[PDB]
């Protein structure tokens, strides 16, 4: 609906405050210590790079010289975490989408894989990998470091699938909006206060099973929103108007919320989600809005434990009484 | 869009829009005083001549047209072109007696509060409207912003009564205009009631937050989205310790229209409000308007003045 809830941000001039800013500097400081805690060591980006070059080079290869090989590739793609730059410790592992130029059936997935698997052995035979298949492609770590493989074919090919010959629809068009997403976010998403944001609303929804339902698609989508759609980039504590946004139904039923630039013609991202999602998805913003007002940003950013509870339990904010919000969504 | 969230605030809003009864009798009411007070400065005028009052203005409910079911309170206010003192408000009170005489036969009680630097009327009628007269003078603010009797009214009670007339001045050319405001602030005038948690935003506040809330949209809503956004701007945490609070338009000097509100209110109002968006996000809006789920110029309550 052509419906936009209320964002401060978007109609600032209209709300002049009375006393200066209040000071946020610890807020700012506790972002960056944060963000720095969730970045990855100098030892793990070396792993994934090398690991993610050598695969790529093989595949670049069999583009060009598709020799006697029987799986035509006809591109490849970076994508995700790694091609943007939101990767964060601990899970060191890289999406890579290779579009085939036939069908992709189950038996062409595991001959590529283990082709390109077995040209990194025949380069380096001292350095251990292993390389394994799923219903989306193959994967292919070393040590320390895996690469994802995402299988999919030129779009010609997804009119003429086979329920059961070829890979799940969903599964091959998933792979094709990857591309689409890491191609808009590199044009679009590529600042660095977006790419800082994104990995702390990853590690917020994963500390708030609250924000589950958020997909790391609606994610970039919310930080690079937050931080741009206003001239300048916001200040990264500024991490408030995320919160904000949530709260105010942004993601509800009747809003236009966030349009996905990656599909037509105008669909709200947030439409992947259920109404009870919704609804959860905003009490849990809802409380963690009110929550950092009463200072308790140090928990919100997980600096002091769990606060898992922060968004179902009582809690007393220096004599202030804070009651966490409730289900309203009622299932017909 | 909205339909049915339209269906439940214009009924609802029917629900608290008082009675032709009580219009009808507000409007004879204020007639009655403003065409008396016309008279009372009339009869001054001459005395003098053989200038003093400069005017009568509508305030509050009556001049924004607020007033709902069960409003037994009237206001206006009286200009008077010195500061007005002890001496005017009993010539005044008492002159007043005589000159509702010449435009009716219903009879008012009237009392005077050197105090409350007021006229207060009260009808005989159950129940009584209760109208007041607030005197005032521009020469006031002048004076607070930087030789004469001994009787000065409280300059408090004074510069409160200029207040509420940049209040109406404000509230008519801004709050008016706006497509579905002054019907949302009716609606939401009641929930002020109902609700305890809503309490202290009745009034200017709640008057500046659904102005500001509905005129930041792109266009013009109904009176179904219009509530809505004004949940929606609460819901964003508004009103909390730490952000713009609510600006106030009729002050030379920052002032905020809620910086009265106290930590634990902002919360309760705040937490409120989120949990009413989501109910009427999900069909539930009868809920918070406290109703059972059912099955033009509504802004013009009582006619323009004549007389002034
Ligand atoms: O089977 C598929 C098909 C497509 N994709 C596409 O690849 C992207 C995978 O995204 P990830 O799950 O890797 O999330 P991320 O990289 O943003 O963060 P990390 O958890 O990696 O640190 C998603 O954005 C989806 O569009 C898949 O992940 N799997
Ligand atoms: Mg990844």
């Amino acid at each position: 609906g052509s419906h936009i809830p209320f964002d401060f941000y978007l109609c600032e001039m209209a709300f002049p405050r009375v006393k200066p800013a209040p000071d946020e500097t610890s807020f700012s400081e506790a972002l960056l210590k944060r963000n720095q805690d969730l970045a990855p060591n100098s030892a793990e980006q070396a792993s994934i790079l090398s690991l993610v070059t050598k695969i790529n080079n093989v595949i670049d290869n069999l583009i060009v010289a598709p020799g006697t090989f029987e799986v035509q590739i006809e591109e490849v793609r970076q994508v995700g975490s790694y091609k943007k730059g939101t990767m964060t410790t601990g899970h060191n592992v890289a999406d890579l989408v290779v579009i085939l130029k036939i069908l992709p059936t189950l038996e062409a997935v595991a001959a590529l894989g283990n082709k390109v698997v077995e040209s990194l052995r025949a380069q380096d035979p001292s350095e251990v990998l292993t390389m394994l298949t799923n219903e989306t492609g193959f994967e292919i770590s070393s040590s320390d470091a895996t690469v994802k493989i995402l299988i999919t074919t030129v779009p010609p090919n997804l009119r003429k699938l086979d329920p059961e010959l070829h890979l799940d629809i969903k599964v091959l068009q998933s792979a094709l909006a990857a591309i689409r997403h890491a191609r808009w976010f590199e044009e679009n998403a590529s600042q660095s206060t977006v790419k800082v944001l994104i990995r702390l609303l990853k590690d917020l929804r994963i500390r708030f099973p609250g924000f589950e339902p958020l997909t790391p698609w609606i994610l970039d989508l919310l930080g690079h929103y937050a931080v741009m759609n206003n001239r300048q980039p916001l200040a990264l504590n500024v991490y408030r108007r995320c919160l904000q946004i949530l709260a105010a139904g942004l993601f509800l039923p009747g809003s236009v919320g966030i349009t996905d630039p990656c599909e037509s013609g105008n669909f709200r991202v947030h439409t992947v989600m259920t109404l009870e999602q919704q609804d959860m998805v905003c009490y849990t913003a809802q409380t963690l809005v009110r929550i950092l007002s009463h200072g308790g940003f140090r928990k919100i950013l997980g600096q002091e434990g769990d606060a898992s509870y922060l968004a179902s339990e009582i809690s007393t904010w220096d004599g202030v009484i804070v009651t966490p919000s409730e289900k309203a969504y009622e299932k017909p | 869009i909205f339909v049915n969230d339209d269906r439940h605030v214009m009924a609802k809003h029917s629900s608290v829009y008082p009675t032709q009864e009580e219009l009808e009798a507000v409007q004879n009411m204020v007639s009655h005083t403003e065409r008396a007070l016309k008279a009372v400065s009339d009869w001054i005028d001459e005395q003098e001549k053989g200038r003093t009052l400069r005017g009568v203005m509508r305030v509050g409910l009556v001049a924004k047209g607020l007033l709902l079911k069960g409003d037994l309170d009237l206001e206006l206010v009286l200009l008077c072109k010195e500061k007005p003192t002890t001496a005017l408000l009993d010539k005044v009170a008492d002159n007043l007696a005589i000159q509702l005489t010449t435009v009716t036969e219903d009879k008012y009680e009237i009392l005077q509060s050197v105090d409350d630097a007021a006229i207060v009327i009260k009808n005989t009628k159950e129940p009584p409207l209760s109208l007041t007269i607030h005197l005032t003078s521009p020469v006031v603010r002048e004076e607070m912003e930087k030789n004469d009797p001994p009787d000065v009214l409280d300059r408090q009670k004074c510069l409160a009564a200029l207040a509420s007339l940049r209040h109406a001045k404000w509230f008519q050319a801004r709050a008016n205009g706006l497509k579905s405001c002054v019907i949302v602030i009716r609606v939401l005038r009641d929930l002020c009631t109902r609700v305890p948690t809503w309490g202290p935003l009745r009034g200017w506040p709640l008057e500046l937050l659904c102005e500001k809330s509905i005129g930041t949209a792109n266009r013009p809503m109904g009176a179904g989205e219009a509530l809505r956004r004004v949940l929606e701007c609460l819901a964003s945490g508004i009103v909390m310790p730490d952000g713009s609070g609510i600006y106030d338009p009729c002050e030379k000097e920052a002032t905020d229209a809620i910086g009265h509100l106290d930590r634990q209110q902002r919360e309760d109002i705040t937490q409120s409000a989120q949990h009413a968006l989501r109910l009427a996000a999900f069909g539930q809006l009868h809920k918070v308007l406290g109703m059972d789920p059912l099955p033009v110029d509504y802004t013009v309550q009582i006619p323009p003045s004549t007389t002034y």
